[PDB]
C-alpha cells in the first residue's frame, strides 16, 4: 500500500491456463520487479523492467513473460500455468538508485492445480473453554478449528460482540496438512482466544470465529453436485455460559 | 564499468 | 552472488541476536537488510556500502567489505521482532539489481515467569458433536511433537498476549476424528 | 606508472530537430575503450579497444542498460536546467560530465573525480572528501539540494573507491601489454631553409603512447623556451600520438642546437642534433 | 561559452609518394559541439570521411579526428575545411608534409 497495488490478490487456476498478475504504482518509479517466494528459497527474481518497454530476465524466468506498456503497470503472464508456478508472488518498485530501497507490493497467493474439483471450503467449529481451565487459572480459552479446506488460502479473525479483537488472539503461522503423506491433502487451521473467566461467563458476550477462504469465482466453470467452492466466509460461534 | 545512477541523480 | 545466512534463529525477549550474512561478491555495490513478517511484504531496514557499525534505533548494521561479511544486530528483543530477516546484495555480476538470500527466520520466545503446564479438554457448541485438546501455559523451551498414527493432528506452539493483564502464554492444540481419544496421552 | 579511468558524457539539447543526444565515452589513460551514442542505429555500448572484447554478453547488456537509463535522465536534466535558468526552447544546450578514479604507480587509489558543466562552464563538482558538492551558481545549488536529499555522494563514493578501482584493475590486467607497456617516440630532426641565411630545425616525435611528452630546443646548453614553435600533441589515428618543436636558426649554426625528448617509454631522456 | 576550433592537418605516417597513408584533420578547443569538418583533394570534397567519437578535455573543450585513406603525390594537393559557429566563414587549412 506504498502506492503499490497487486491484482489479483488470491487466484486459483487450472494447469495449462493463461494467468496474469497486475502490478500498479502511483509514484512514477523507473524500475519495477517481479519476484516469487518459495519455501526453502528466499525471494527470486522473475523479470524486471528499467523503463517503458525495457525488460530483462531474472533467475527464474522460464514459463514467465512480462510487459511494461506504461509506467503505472508491470504485468506478469504465465502463458501455460504449471503446478511449479504455484507460489507467492511479490512485485516491487524503485528509483534505480543503488542506495535506495525497493518498495514491495502486498503479495499474491497463486495456486495452480491439475484438478479444480480438489477445491474445498473450510468447515469452521468453535470449542468452548474447559471448566478445569477456568478454576485453575481464572482464564478461559476458546479454540477455533477450520478443517478440510484446499488450498491453504485462508484468513482467520476473531470477533467479540461484533468487534474484531487481537488481544489474547493466537493463530497458527502456517496451516497443517490433514494427510501429510499425501499429495494435495486438505488443510486445517487452529486459533485460540484467551479471555478472563468472568468475561467468558457473561452471557451477553458473543464469541465468533471468522475464516476467509479464497477459492474459485467468478467464472471457473463448475459442473459438480456439491456447492461451488467460491470465495467465501465460514463462521462458528459461542455464547458466554453462566457459573 | 560506468557509474550506475537512475532517477534522483537528475540535475 | 551466493548470499548466505542461517535458516532459523531463536532468542527470548530482552536479549540480543546477531544475524550473519556472507556474500561472495566482486562487483559489490551495496548491501540491504529487510524485515519480512509472515504473510506480509518486506520493509526496509538498512543500506550498507561502507565498512563500519551503523546504528538505527535498536537495530545495528555491520559490513566488512574485504571479507564479504555483514550482520544485523537486534537489541532489546521484542515479540514484534519475530519475523524473517532478508539479506540483499547488489553486484556487477548480474546487474546492480538487489539479489536476495534465503532469509533468516527469527523466533522470539516470551519469558514465562511461572510455567504451569496443563492439558484440558474443550467441547464443541453443536449439538451432538465433540471435542479437542489444549496444551497450554508451558515454558517457551518446550518442544511440541507432531502427530503419529496419522489419525491425530497436533498444531505448533503459538504465543498469545493478554494485554490487559500483561500476560503471555504458549499453547498447542490436538484433535482427533476417532472416538477412542483422550487428552492425557495426546501430547505423549 | 600511474593509470586512470574516465567516462565522458555529453548531453546536447536540439529543439526544432528533436530529442536531446547523449554521447558517452570511456577511457583508460589515453585509450578509449567504449562509446555509446543515442543516435546510432541500435543504441548499445560498442567496444573501442581490443582487450575489452573478451567481456561477455552480460557486460554489454548491463552497460547498454545503464546508458539507456542515462539517456532519459540527462534529457530530464536538460529540462530541469532550462527551468532553473528560465531558458527558452529556442536554444541548443549542453550538459558535460566527467568522472573516474586515478591509481598511483603502485596500484593504490590516488583520488576520485566527478565534475559537470553546462554550456561549457563549471556547474557542480564533487569535493575531495567525496561527501560534498561545490556549486558554481545558484542554479547548481538547486541541484545540490536534490543530490543531498537523495544522498548521491554516497553512490559516487561507492563507485570511485569501489567499482571504479576494481574494474580498472581488471582492464589493466586484461590488456596489460598495450595499457601498461609504453610506446617510445620515433624521433628525428629535419632541416628546412626559410630564407637565404636563416633556417628551420624541426624536431619530430611520432608513434608514441601515452600523450605525455616534452620536446625542447637548446643552444650551447640553454633552453630556447622563447623562439620555439610548439604544436599541440595530436592523435595519429592508430592509438599513437604526434608532436614537433621547431626553431629558426642562423645558417651554418645548426650544430649548436639540440632537441631534448622526455617520454615514459624512453629509458633515458634522448638528445638529438640535426644530422647532415 | 564560445571557443574557436584549432585545426591541424597531417599524415599518420611520414609522407612517402606512392605508399598508401591516412590524411588527418585534428579539430580541438571548440565549444559548442556541432562542427563541420570536410577534407579536400585538389579542392574537391572527399567522400567516406570517418570521424572519432565526441570527447572533450579538462576545460570542457571538444576534440575530434576526421580521417581518410589516401596516397600523396607531388601533384595532389590536400586540405581540410572547417566551419563552426565561432567562424564567420569556413576556414581552410592546407596540408604541408613537413608540418
Amino acid at each position: 500500500d506504498a502506492g503499490i497495488t497487486q491484482s489479483p490478490r488470491h487466484k486459483v487456476t487450472e494447469t495449462g491456463t493463461p494467468v496474469t498478475l497486475r502490478c500498479h504504482q502511483t509514484e512514477n518509479h523507473r524500475y519495477m520487479y517481479w519476484y516469487r517466494q518459495d519455501p526453502g528459497h528466499g525471494l527470486r527474481l522473475i523479470h524486471y523492467s528499467y523503463g517503458v518497454k525495457d525488460t530483462d530476465k531474472g533467475e527464474v524466468s522460464d514459463g514467465y513473460s512480462v510487459s511494461r506498456s506504461k509506467t503505472e503497470d508491470f504485468l506478469l503472464t504465465l502463458e501455460s500455468a504449471t503446478s511449479s508456478q504455484t507460489s507467492v508472488y511479490f512485485c516491487a518498485t524503485g528509483t534505480g538508485d543503488s542506495n535506495q530501497p525497493q518498495h514491495f507490493g502486498d503479495g499474491t497467493r497463486l495456486s495452480i492445480l491439475e484438478d479444480l474439483n480438489k477445491v474445498f471450503p473450510p468447515e469452521v467449529a468453535v470449542f468452548e473453554p474447559s471448566e478445569a481451565e477456568i478454576s485453575h487459572t481464572q482464564k478461559a480459552t476458546l479454540v477455533c478449528l477450520a478443517t478440510g479446506f484446499f488450498p491453504d488460502h485462508v484468513e482467520l479473525s476473531w470477533w467479540v460482540n461484533g468487534k474484531e479483537v487481537h488481544s489474547g488472539v493466537c493463530t497458527d503461522p502456517q496451516p497443517l496438512k490433514e494427510q501429510p503423506a499425501l499429495n494435495d491433502s486438505r488443510y486445517a487451521l487452529s486459533s485460540r482466544l484467551r479471555v478472563s473467566a468472568t468475561f467468558w461467563q457473561n452471557p451477553r458476550n458473543h464469541f465468533r470465529c471468522q475464516v476467509q477462504f479464497y477459492g474459485l469465482s467468478e467464472n471457473d466453470e463448475w459442473t459438480q453436485d456439491r456447492a461451488k467452492p467460491v470465495t467465501q466466509i465460514v463462521s462458528a460461534e459461542a455464547w458466554g455460559r453462566a457459573d | 564499468e560506468p557509474l550506475p545512477q537512475g532517477q534522483l541523480t537528475a540535475y | 552472488q551466493n548470499i548466505d545466512q542461517p535458516t532459523e534463529m531463536t532468542a527470548t525477549e530482552g536479549a540480543i541476536v546477531q544475524i550473519n550474512c556472507t556474500y561472495q561478491t566482486s562487483g559489490f555495490n551495496g548491501l540491504f537488510w529487510y524485515q519480512q513478517h509472515a504473510g506480509e511484504a518486506p520493509t526496509f531496514l538498512s543500506y550498507n556500502v561502507l565498512d563500519g557499525l551503523e546504528e538505527k534505533g535498536r537495530f545495528s548494521s555491520f559490513l566488512s567489505r574485504s571479507k564479504g561479511y555483514s550482520y544485523l544486530l537486534l537489541k532489546e528483543l521484542q515479540m514484534k521482532d519475530s519475523a524473517s530477516y532478508l539479506c540483499a546484495v547488489q553486484a556487477s555480476g548480474g546487474s546492480y539489481i538487489p539479489t536476495f538470500g534465503r532469509g533468516t527466520s527469527l523466533i522470539v520466545h516470551p519469558y514465562i515467569q511461572n510455567p504451569d503446564p496443563a492439558v484440558y479438554q474443550l467441547r464443541d457448541s453443536k449439538s451432538s458433536d465433540k471435542s479437542v485438546c489444549l496444551f497450554t501455559d508451558f515454558d517457551s523451551q518446550t518442544n511440541v511433537s507432531q502427530s503419529k498414527d496419522s489419525d491425530v493432528y497436533i498444531t505448533d506452539k503459538c504465543v498469545l498476549d493478554m494485554r490487559s493483564m500483561d500476560f503471555k502464554s504458549n499453547s498447542a492444540v490436538a484433535w482427533s476424528n476417532k472416538s477412542d481419544f483422550a487428552c492425557a496421552n495426546a501430547f505423549n | 606508472g600511474s593509470h586512470s579511468m574516465r567516462y565522458f558524457y555529453t548531453a546536447m539539447s536540439r529543439p526544432g530537430r528533436g530529442e536531446p543526444r547523449f554521447i558517452a565515452v570511456g577511457y583508460v589513460d589515453d585509450t578509449q575503450f567504449v562509446r555509446f551514442d543515442s543516435d546510432a542505429a541500435s543504441p548499445r555500448t560498442e567496444p573501442r579497444a581490443p582487450w575489452i572484447e573478451q567481456e561477455g554478453p552480460e557486460y554489454w547488456d548491463r552497460n547498454t542498460q545503464i546508458f539507456k537509463t542515462n539517456t532519459q535522465t540527462y534529457r530530464e536534466s536538460l529540462r530541469n536546467l532550462r527551468g532553473y535558468y528560465n531558458q527558452s526552447e529556442a536554444g541548443s544546450h549542453i550538459i558535460q560530465r566527467m568522472y573516474g578514479c586515478d591509481l598511483g604507480p603502485d596500484g593504490r587509489l590516488l583520488r576520485g573525480h566527478d565534475q559537470s558543466a553546462y554550456d561549457g562552464k563549471d556547474y557542480i563538482a564533487l569535493n575531495e572528501d567525496l561527501s560534498s558538492w561545490t556549486a558554481a551558481d545558484t542554479a547548481a545549488q538547486i541541484t545540490q539540494r536534490k543530490w543531498e536529499a537523495a544522498r548521491v555522494a554516497e553512490q559516487l563514493r561507492a563507485y570511485l573507491e569501489g567499482l571504479c578501482v576494481e574494474w580498472l584493475r581488471r582492464y589493466l590486467e586484461n590488456g596489460k601489454e598495450t595499457l601498461q607497456r609504453a610506446d617510445p617516440p620515433k624521433t628525428h630532426v629535419t632541416h628546412h631553409p626559410v630564407s637565404d641565411h636563416e633556417a628551420t630545425l624541426r624536431c619530430w616525435a611520432l608513434g608514441f603512447y601515452p600523450a605525455e611528452i616534452t620536446l625542447t630546443w637548446q643552444r650551447d646548453g640553454e633552453d630556447q623556451t622563447q623562439d620555439t614553435e610548439l604544436v599541440e600533441t595530436r592523435p595519429a589515428g592508430d592509438r599513437t600520438f604526434q608532436k614537433w618543436a621547431a626553431v629558426v636558426v642562423p645558417s651554418g649554426e645548426e650544430q649548436r642546437y639540440t632537441c631534448h625528448v622526455q617520454h615514459e617509454g624512453l629509458p633515458k631522456p634522448l638528445t638529438l642534433r640535426w644530422e647532415p | 561559452i564560445q571557443r574557436t576550433p584549432k585545426i591541424q592537418v597531417y599524415s599518420r605516417h611520414p609522407a612517402e609518394n606512392g605508399k598508401s597513408n591516412f590524411l588527418n584533420c585534428y579539430v580541438s578547443g571548440f565549444h559548442p559541439s556541432d562542427i563541420e569538418v570536410d577534407l579536400l583533394k585538389n579542392g574537391e570534397r572527399i567522400e567516406k570521411v570517418e570521424h572519432s567519437d565526441l570527447s572533450f578535455s579538462k576545460d570542457w573543450s571538444f576534440y575530434l579526428l576526421y580521417y581518410t585513406e589516401f596516397t600523396p603525390t607531388e601533384k595532389d594537393e590536400y586540405a581540410c575545411r572547417v566551419n563552426h559557429v565561432t567562424l564567420s566563414q569556413p576556414k581552410i587549412v592546407k596540408w604541408d608534409r613537413d608540418m
